[PDB]
């Protein structure tokens, strides 16, 4: 898995089977992270 | 978001501002970006450092 | 009918196997439980034990960490009839019938 | 069925998150003094005159 | 009165509180749980949290890998108005009294 923009994705072309058809698929697997919930401020519905 | 819950330990809590007024007129209250919500927040930041 | 779905936010399926266990608070919030949860280790769930692992996930995420469920549990641990705590569990069989 | 599923071990990071208000401000700006007798002494002049 | 012990033979009440549960197979041996169990985390037990300690670890080790018992919280779980399962614990709660 190549690192576009620091995000690691695999390629994983599939399996052929009829000489030109070259199925391919692309893919991640995520996670996002709020170390010290201290200096988040949020103001919630203001009008629109 | 973890094992801590906000009603447990109240340490693990975000500041917050809720602009939607409890009883202002009916349908749609909904307080809009008055000046002193922004330094009536920034007051909770600085409590904890 | 029972809908639950596994109470960890993103993590309800694992590929990996070990479902780990969020930690609770379960002494009225002086202890702490910290479990983990691995899935088939001895073969597959036939579909009563999908049904009975959806209800052992059920009283293990929600009934401990609960305050009133524990003093429930607590004054069968008073009966007159309840020692040797293996018929602790067979007290509480013959509440839940 | 995995062969190490059950056998795997929880390591955490290495990051560690203080939720607690110890600052001493108001003990950061005193002029600290090492006194060593058994009390403070000093004189107050009033008038009189 | 109850009468328990920790059922792990020789890790009683360990050094640092964090009393390793050993692992027992739940839902008729399909799957595992291998738990720990933190002690005095906020504050102490204070003379009657003794007794929910006790009955916590007494329906986390003799309860869940009883074959009798999860069948009996399966039945709890296919009444009528068991959804949404912090509901089930409720119906569960009031079965136990």
């Amino acid at each position: 898995a190549f690192s576009a923009n620091g995000v690691y994705t695999l390629m994983r072309q599939l399996a052929q089977t009829s000489l030109y058809v070259d199925n391919f698929v692309v893919g991640c697997i995520p996670q996002l992270q709020l170390t010290t919930r201290k200096n988040v401020g949020v103001i919630k519905n203001i009008k629109v | 978001y973890a094992g801590i819950s906000s009603a447990t330990y109240p340490l693990w809590n975000v500041s917050e501002v809720d602009a939607w007024d409890a009883n202002a007129t009916g349908t749609d209250k909904r307080q809009a970006l008055k000046t002193d919500f922004m330094l009536e927040l920034d007051r909770k930041i600085r409590y904890r450092p | 009918p029972l809908v639950y779905t596994p109470a960890v936010r993103g993590g309800a399926n694992p590929a990996s196997g070990s479902y780990l266990l969020d930690p609770q608070y379960v002494n009225s919030g002086v202890d702490i439980l910290q479990a983990t949860y691995g899935y088939n280790i001895n073969g597959t769930a036939n579909a009563d034990q999908l049904l009975q692992r959806d209800a052992i996930l059920a009283i293990l995420e929600y009934a401990l960490k609960d305050t009133a469920f524990v003093n429930a549990i607590q004054a069968v641990a008073a009966g007159s009839g309840v020692t040797t705590p293996a018929s602790f569990v067979s007290a509480c069989v013959t509440k839940l019938t | 069925a995995k062969l190490n599923l059950a056998v795997l071990n929880n390591v955490f990071s290495e990051l560690l998150t203080q939720e607690i208000n110890r600052s001493a401000t108001f003990l950061g700006l005193l002029s600290k003094y090492p006194e060593r007798k058994s009390n403070i002494q000093w004189g107050v002049g009033m008038g009189g005159t």
